[PDB]
């Protein structure tokens, strides 16, 4: 909603990591919802969630390719917030 | 010379005096003499190659130097209670020493407690094989060095920390140590030159990180990577990180088998190399 | 093993110190074919097979 601590983490499987979702527990949130990361005044990122019974709770599990792009690293404190979308001029047409 | 005619003259001698024996003054002249008598007996002995002897012959000296008033050299006595056991082969200088420091301590003192915190220590490494207990010792005597500034063994201390607990089992602390060693290391016009291994021992450390998290610290330090001497430092971290992200191994293994040669490599070098290749391993085998 | 309620795969059990008890340990291709990633809490039961059909001639 308004952010909570997590801690980054490796995805679980090689099956959520051809997905580009910040696959998580059910405990925590849910799939479906989409969350903003935090890491600094100045660099924020989206990303979309996808629960799975394997993460623990209050720790986020990320892909290579996602942690190669936000500079995230395995063991760290971030600030993830649910980010809800405006269906106006955020649906993608030409990319 | 007297092996046991020193002790039998003195231990008739030392005796509580409430009889006829008493008179008008104490019998600290009587245990004085005697514990002058039983530091020249324990030297005797130790002259006498008889470290265990002598070592005991430390150790009732030591002890009964305490009952006159004498909490100053009975700590030297501990020491070298101490250090007749530790020259010889067992253990029970341990004894001497946690007797030492704690008295050092209770003087109103702090140094002295430390650096034979460090003996216990690098018995509990070396010998008496208690890491888990020494490192500790290191780490609570290098947060007494810490608080006197003397700097030395609050960085030295605290690397024998984190080069065999990174390793082990600890593994924010090694970075975390070899950051605020490199910090103050930068600091200094003396200290600066030292970070570059200090630096290298953060960055090879892999805490199961398959990342760039050594380049992390290179974007960070003040590498001044036009000093090629870190570059044996992160050239070899860009080289391996891909290596281990690509899954590869005869890059990996290569940047070794080219390192070796420019650079000797010692026990913990080889065990680090072992380490993040464990993490090869555990990103390839099966 | 139970896992889901439309997951019961059958193994084979080899007891091994390291084990921790009350935890069951897996190889990559177990883990691979049941779906399984360390964390999760199963449920294992023993299982016995019946010897003049299930025993295997031709495989």
């Amino acid at each position: 909603m308004a952010g909570r601590s997590m801690q980054a983490a490796r995805c679980p499987t090689d099956e959520l990591s051809l997905s580009n979702c910040a696959v998580v527990s059910e405990k925590d949130y849910q799939s479906g919802q989409h969350v903003i990361v935090r890491t600094s005044p100045n660099h924020k990122y989206i990303f979309t969630l996808r629960t799975h019974p394997s993460v623990v709770p209050g720790s986020v599990a990320f892909s290579l390719p996602q942690r190669k792009w936000a500079g995230l690293s395995i063991g760290q404190e971030i600030e993830v917030a649910l980010y809800s979308f405006d269906k106006a001029k955020q649906c993608i047409g030409t990319m | 010379a007297e092996a046991m005619a020193l002790l039998a003259e003195a231990e008739r001698k030392v005796k509580n005096s409430q009889s006829f024996f008493s008179g008008l003054f104490g019998g600290s002249s009587k245990i004085e003499e005697a514990c002058e008598i039983y530091a020249r007996a324990a030297n005797m002995f130790k002259m006498a190659k008889n470290w265990s002897a002598a070592g005991n012959a430390f150790c009732q000296a030591a002890q009964l130097h305490l009952q006159l008033q004498s909490k100053h050299d009975a700590a030297t006595c501990f020491v070298d209670a101490g250090n007749a056991f530790k020259k010889a082969d067992p253990q029970e200088a341990i004894n001497c020493l946690m007797r030492a420091i704690e008295i050092y301590t209770d003087m109103g003192r702090f140094t002295i407690a430390a650096k034979h915190h460090i003996s216990i220590a690098e018995i509990y490494e070396t010998e008496l094989v208690d890491v888990e207990k020494a490192i500790a010792h290191y780490e609570q005597s290098a947060d007494y060095y810490k608080g006197e500034e003397s700097n030395s063994s609050a960085n030295k201390c605290l690397l024998k920390v984190a080069g065999y607990a990174a390793q082990l089992e600890q593994y924010q602390k090694a970075i975390d140590i070899y950051e605020q060693v490199g910090t103050s290391a930068m600091d200094s016009p003396l200290l600066k030159y030292s970070a570059k291994d200090y630096f290298f021992k953060a960055a090879l450390c892999h805490f199961c990180i398959d990342m760039l998290n050594a380049k992390l610290a290179v974007q960070k330090y003040e590498e001044l990577f036009p000093a090629f001497s870190d570059s044996r430092e992160c050239k070899l971290m860009k080289k391996l990180l891909e290596a281990h992200e690509e899954q590869n191994v005869d890059s990996y293994t290569e940047s070794v088998k080219e390192y070796d040669s420019i650079s000797r490599l010692d026990q913990w070098l080889t065990t680090m190399l072992l380490r993040i290749k464990k993490t090869i391993q555990g990103d390839e085998e099966d």
